[PDB]
């Protein structure tokens, strides 16, 4: 899912 | 570039590995597919146990002996259970 | 990613998805109401193909996808005379 | 000698005191000083034996080195990693960072520099408070500690300690005459770090010591950033402090309610709705002195809605979640002004939530608004374009149509971002040149994936013309990777790294359509790499000429038709026929190769090394240049 | 198939007002069924039909849907497809999914044709829809002129063009994204072109920025619309220069 | 289609497709030599569209593919040659078919370009390997395989 | 069907028209005001090309017309070291 990849910059 | 037929009693999984790779790679493959972790499953080569450390290059799975057109057979045993793999059906004779 | 080809005997012949999709009717069996899109088993049951023929068919899948783009005098596929005339029907049914 | 010093360093790292004494035995004073104080490169660390002994916490090793041999207190070398590669740190700094009270006590008793300044002015007190050992911080304090000595970014020990979750060290610093009104390089205070940490005890101790709250250089007061980080406990402390007036506290409540609906970690619509109750009631409790919020025009990404000015509208969304999230995003933009970096992650995550359940229509516009905000904020946005390529490839794979204006807008933002990265790497520093080049190449690759998706989808003539113009802008810009690869070279190379999430399911390189479109957009067909390989040299080495014969044949046809010298030589004087690994590509090129006397004569001139300067036209002067 | 598509015709035509949504449901089911049945009949398609006037089951099912659910329903499906599109033009919001699926069924039934896959969709829907939208937008242009001056009329025409551009994506095939808008230009910005050309003078004499922008956007699409604006702007600039550099 | 169903055979066994894909076909020199040039991609595609016998076999055993691979102008007219080859492959021509001399069309190519085009237009096709193993071992395949497979084995 | 490419020396170089039309500015020179509907000489007079290099240009015409549909180890065209840099220009002018 696309929600998992967002943890990088955040 | 070594191709293997890891053979359960009747399950015969067709896998690929590098010549310079260890047993644990295909053990992880069997864990990920057959859902049997390597700590409880042991593989065999032509009625001879294989250890977790030695690589496939000197294990006997050379690229000239396990070509894709005729892969090498790797036994399996889940828990001890001996190598009792059922062979394929006998082909009919030439008519 | 690892479909399970089941022969008439009962010999499960787990092969990779890209290997198995090189055939026509295995792509058709895994299409439509045979998909089961949860990567659980991907099990096709060949009620007619014998195990000694399905093994050679799976080995052909591997051999083809390894040697599909070589075209540089690829090694011959070893088909026993007994397997031939029995692998021919299984290659007709499993198109390509 | 180097072997003895290396063995001494290894034994000090391992703590082998008997081996250390054996190696240091029968050594003169110069030998003793050389064996203890020599910088060795081990494990990625350029350190002295005393530095690695203090880092490992070996009290017996450091006390033997400082007592029997009296190693100097000027042990400077590179210690640790992961953002802490500061060089020149003394042994006391490493001991304080290592969190061993005995080692720092021994070094201080032996005369280590308590207020030592590194190349970045990293004081040992900062490392001690970062580790969290209160005793080490104290022992540094009584030995003439300088709290004014801080990092070059004006980051004091109090600020970095308040950033971490350690109340004891910040309380001890505060009772030891700290600086609660400290201002960092970005203008942020330690109050902001405490607020984003979520520990209310630190904020209570700070306000007990005259915290003197104030906004940062950007303009975000600590209550606002506490509200944005879904830190309700930190928000509900300044009301007890009673210094946030009425507008600041109500906008904090509004931002808190807006943030609980969008933050992934604290995603709870119940908390959002509860704090929206609190905001509405505190706004509409007096009437005579009622505080009103401003109205912004509706944003097309969130549909058509501007908060809920009537509270009954807010309670009308208690049965829905999508409009609640949209209202939260609207309120977040209204408060933050849609200019901080904190406004992009929430809308991006909402788009991702719309994307995991195949609601791509809302996801595309949400991510487009987020991308527009990122571009207007002058922020790097290569990851956003990458996720655009991923979602486009996902909806292409599911046989669902891609909106042509959507991909046109994404292509516009992609070419603008590639221009930004190009001018950034034009004057970039050595400390960031590798990452800048990596981002530039990532932007190039995601542009290629977007062009491949645009070829995959079907659109009208006007949309195709817009997409072609957007590509032609970058083509005229002529981007080059670190290897000299232009857009055509990557579009014909099978070694172009396609992303593994969703683009690899659709975007396959080399692709005939993307190369044909690049040539139609005016790509320089006769470009070169750093080693001179043109597009033809790159394509003729293709690995799958049988199964993908259509792609290879079309690439070669397009390259020859657009004009490509089928015998152009790279730096190794290899024609594309000489570079072609497969015979299929050799014979395809030979079918597409036209015999010419100009090429034969140029080859003869180059082979015989005839001087062609000013003896022939400039066109021929380069024609023999690459033949 | 021909005795099952006929059953769907009896179950769809009997719906007097909801034949659009019934057609969409049956078409979704039948399209996925035709795909899965072509998957099932792979041996018969690859070893009997291909070897041999015969038609593959994937193509046959769509052909048996064209000849038995669209051809008998040709005068009835479109008669309310255009009605729903017109009601959308009047301000209502019809089911975009149903309308778009029914419209895409015309281009999907002959996806197996080699030469002209869109010939069916063009002859059955695109041409009647083009005639209907030409008539409707000619009526709209005649209605706007009698109640609005040119300053409001150009803005109304630009708004209608934007709404038709947006509406064309929602329903029609991408290939007709241009004609439908172009044919609705050559009814309201080119049938009254001279009207605009009778007033460009004023638009440039007072330098009305909004009006000049709208008029340039309007006349750019028309082949012979722009040159009058170019010439009259040149005349205005020449007169301004004469009045500025002669005293 | 009517003429194809009529099954025209030249005295050498060349069918309509064989004459359409042969550069050896005589052409009148008055005005047909200025337009009608053989082999022609358009003519072969038109014939294959109207149900032509793709794997038709002449008296020598050759097929349309065995004739088109022998084409001796494989660069200047390459495109035409290319089209014809894929046309035959688009019509189900068996690229492994053996003539009376047991020569595959690769063995009758006598040209690098035609051989490479044929190789790229050729799949692995386990049916071909199985049929070749059947023919080489001289196994009887009468009434033991499908009706189409009997002709398929007869190809090799 | 036999043009007459004059050289700067004066050497007539009668070559078949099919060979001489492989150039750019010889197919262009025999197109327009000079067409020779009477087909009597078809002079393509070159007042810039020397004879010793126009001979090699004509030899290239013959060599390219012969070795065009070959693709299999074409023999080299022997450009002498001295005539090169004079035949590069003479091939650039005539468009190969």
């Amino acid at each position: 899912k696309f929600a998992d990849h967002l943890h990088k910059f955040h | 570039d070594v191709f293997l037929m890891i053979r359960r009693h009747k399950t015969t999984i067709f896998t690929d590995a590098k010549e310079s790779s260890t047993v644990f790679e295909l053990k992880r493959i069997v864990e990920g597919i057959l859902k049997r972790p390597p700590d409880e499953q042991r593989l065999y080569k032509d009625d001879q146990l294989l250890d977790d450390g030695k690589t496939l290059g000197e294990c006997g799975f050379t690229s000239q002996t396990a070509r894709p057109q005729a892969p090498a057979t790797v036994g399996l045993a889940f828990r001890f259970e001996a190598l009792c793999i059922e062979p394929f059906s006998s082909p009919p004779e030439l008519p | 990613m690892y479909v399970k080809l089941i022969s008439s005997d009962g010999h499960e012949f787990i092969v990779k998805r890209e290997h198995a999709l090189t055939s026509g009717t295995i792509k058709a069996m895994l299409s439509g109401p045979g998909q089961f899109a949860e990567n659980e088993t991907n099990e096709v049951n060949f009620r007619e193909i014998p195990s000694h023929v399905l093994s050679k068919v799976c080995m052909y899948f591997t051999y083809k996808v390894r040697y599909t783009n070589s075209s540089t005098e690829i090694p011959e596929f070893p088909i026993a005379p007994e397997i031939a005339l029995e692998l021919l029907m299984a290659a007709n049914f499993l198109d390509c | 000698m180097e072997g003895l010093a290396g063995y001494v360093y290894k034994a000090a790292s391992e703590g082998k005191v008997l081996t250390l004494a054996a190696l240091l035995l029968n050594r003169s004073e110069s030998d003793i000083r050389y064996l203890l104080g020599y910088v060795s490169q081990q494990g990625g660390q350029r350190s002295t034996p005393l530095i690695i002994a203090a880092r490992n916490g070996h009290a017996k090793v450091v006390r033997l080195l400082l007592e029997h041999y009296r190693v100097q207190t000027q042990q400077t070398g590179t210690v640790r990693f992961d953002g802490y590669v500061i060089d020149g740190a003394t042994a006391l700094w490493c001991a304080a960072g290592a969190g061993h009270f005995e080692v720092v006590k021994l070094l201080v008793s032996h005369g280590a520099n308590v207020n030592h300044t590194t190349v970045t002015n990293s004081t040992p007190l900062r490392a001690a408070c970062f580790d969290g050992r209160l005793d080490i911080v104290k022992y540094l304090v009584e030995n003439n500690a300088n709290i004014s000595i801080a990092n070059k970014y004006d980051n004091t020990c109090l600020m970095i300690a308040a950033y971490k979750g350690h109340t004891d060290v910040v309380r001890y610093l505060l009772e030891q005459r700290a600086d609660p009104n400290a201002k960092a390089h970005c203008g942020a205070t330690a109050l902001h770090f405490a607020a984003e940490a979520g520990h209310i005890d630190i904020v209570k101790e700070l306000i007990k010591w005259r915290a003197a709250i104030v906004v940062n250089g950007h303009g975000m007061t600590p209550l606002k950033v506490a509200a944005e980080s879904c830190k309700a406990d930190v928000v509900e402390l300044l009301l007890s402090h009673a210094d946030c007036d009425r507008r600041s506290r109500i906008e904090a409540l509004e931002l808190l309610g807006a943030s609980f609906a969008n933050d992934r970690e604290n995603y709870d619509i119940i908390k959002t709705y509860h704090y929206l109750y609190l905001a509405m009631l505190e706004r509409f409790q007096d009437g005579d002195n009622i505080l009103e919020k401003e109205v912004l025009p509706p944003i097309h990404a969130y549909g058509n809605r501007t908060e809920c000015r009537n509270p009954q509208e807010l309670e009308s969304i208690r049965q829905d979640r999508d409009a609640l999230h949209m209202e939260g995003l609207i309120v977040r933009e209204r408060i933050l002004g849609a200019d901080n970096i904190d406004v992009s992650h929430p809308i991006i995550y909402r788009g991702a939530v719309y994307a995991d359940n195949m609601e791509f229509e809302q996801c595309i516009k949400l991510w487009l608004h987020a991308l527009h905000l990122r571009q207007k904020g002058n922020r790097n946005t290569h990851k956003d374009l990458l996720r655009f390529a991923q979602v486009f490839s996902q909806m292409i794979h599911l046989n669902e149509t891609v909106k042509a204006p959507d991909i046109e807008c994404v292509l516009r933002c992609s070419v603008l971002e590639i221009e930004q990265s190009m001018n950034r790497v034009k004057n970039i520093s050595d400390a960031d040149v590798h990452n800048a080049m990596d981002n530039y190449e990532c932007n190039l690759y995601t542009f290629l994936y977007l062009v491949c998706i645009s070829t995959k989808t079907q659109c009208s003539e006007e949309d195709q013309c817009k997409i072609n113009k957007q590509i032609y802008n970058l083509i005229h810009l002529d981007p080059r990777t670190r290897e000299g690869f232009t857009l055509l070279h990557l579009a014909v190379n099978s070694n172009t790294p396609v992303d593994d999430f969703h683009t690899n399911d659709v975007c396959s390189f080399p692709n005939a359509l993307v190369t044909k479109l690049l040539l139609d957009c005016g790509a320089e067909v006769n470009a070169v790499d750093n080693e001179g390989n043109s597009a033809l040299h790159i394509i003729v080495q293709y690995n799958r000429p049988i199964s993908d014969f259509l792609t290879l044949h079309s690439i070669i046809i397009s390259l020859v038709e657009a004009g490509a010298h089928t015998d152009m030589t790279n730096k190794q004087n290899k024609t594309p026929l000489d570079k072609s690994t497969t015979g299929v590509s050799e014979i395809l090129l030979k079918t597409q190769m036209k015999m010419s006397l100009k090429c034969l004569a140029a080859r003869a001139v180059r082979a015989n090394d005839i001087n062609y300067q000013d003896q022939i036209p400039r066109t021929l002067e380069e024609f023999v240049g690459f033949h | 198939l021909e005795n099952h598509v006929r059953h769907l015709h009896k179950r769809v035509l009997e719906s007097e007002e909801q034949v659009l949504v019934m057609y969409h449901r049956y078409w979704e089911e039948y399209s996925k069924g035709a795909d899965y049945m072509d998957c099932l009949y792979r041996y018969l398609n690859t070893q009997f039909i291909k070897k041999n006037p015969l038609m593959e089951i994937g193509e046959l099912a769509l052909d048996m849907w064209r000849k038995l659910m669209v051809e008998p329903l040709q005068a009835i499906l479109i008669r309310m497809l255009l009605r729903e599109i017109k009601n959308d033009r009047g301000g209502e919001d019809p089911n975009q999914k149903v309308i778009h699926g029914v419209i895409n069924s015309f281009v999907h039934v002959e996806q197996y044709k080699k030469k002209f896959p869109l010939k069916f969709y063009q002859e059955i829907f695109e041409s009647p829809f083009l005639t209907e939208t030409g008539e409707y937008y000619k009526q709209e242009a005649s209605n706007l002129l009698q109640e609005s001056n040119c300053s409001q009329y150009m803005e109304k025409v630009l708004g209608r063009l934007k709404d038709e551009e947006i509406r064309c994506r929602k329903y029609l095939h991408p290939s007709s994204y241009t004609k439908v808008i172009h044919e609705c230009q050559q009814r309201m910005v080119a049938d009254h072109l001279q009207f605009l050309h009778a007033e460009c003078h004023n638009i440039i004499r007072q330098e009305k920025k909004n009006d000049m922008a709208n008029m340039y956007v309007l006349l750019r699409a028309v082949s012979t619309g722009l040159p009058h604006m170019i010439q009259e702007l040149q005349n205005h600039i020449h007169d301004e220069g004469l009045r500025a550099t002669s005293n």
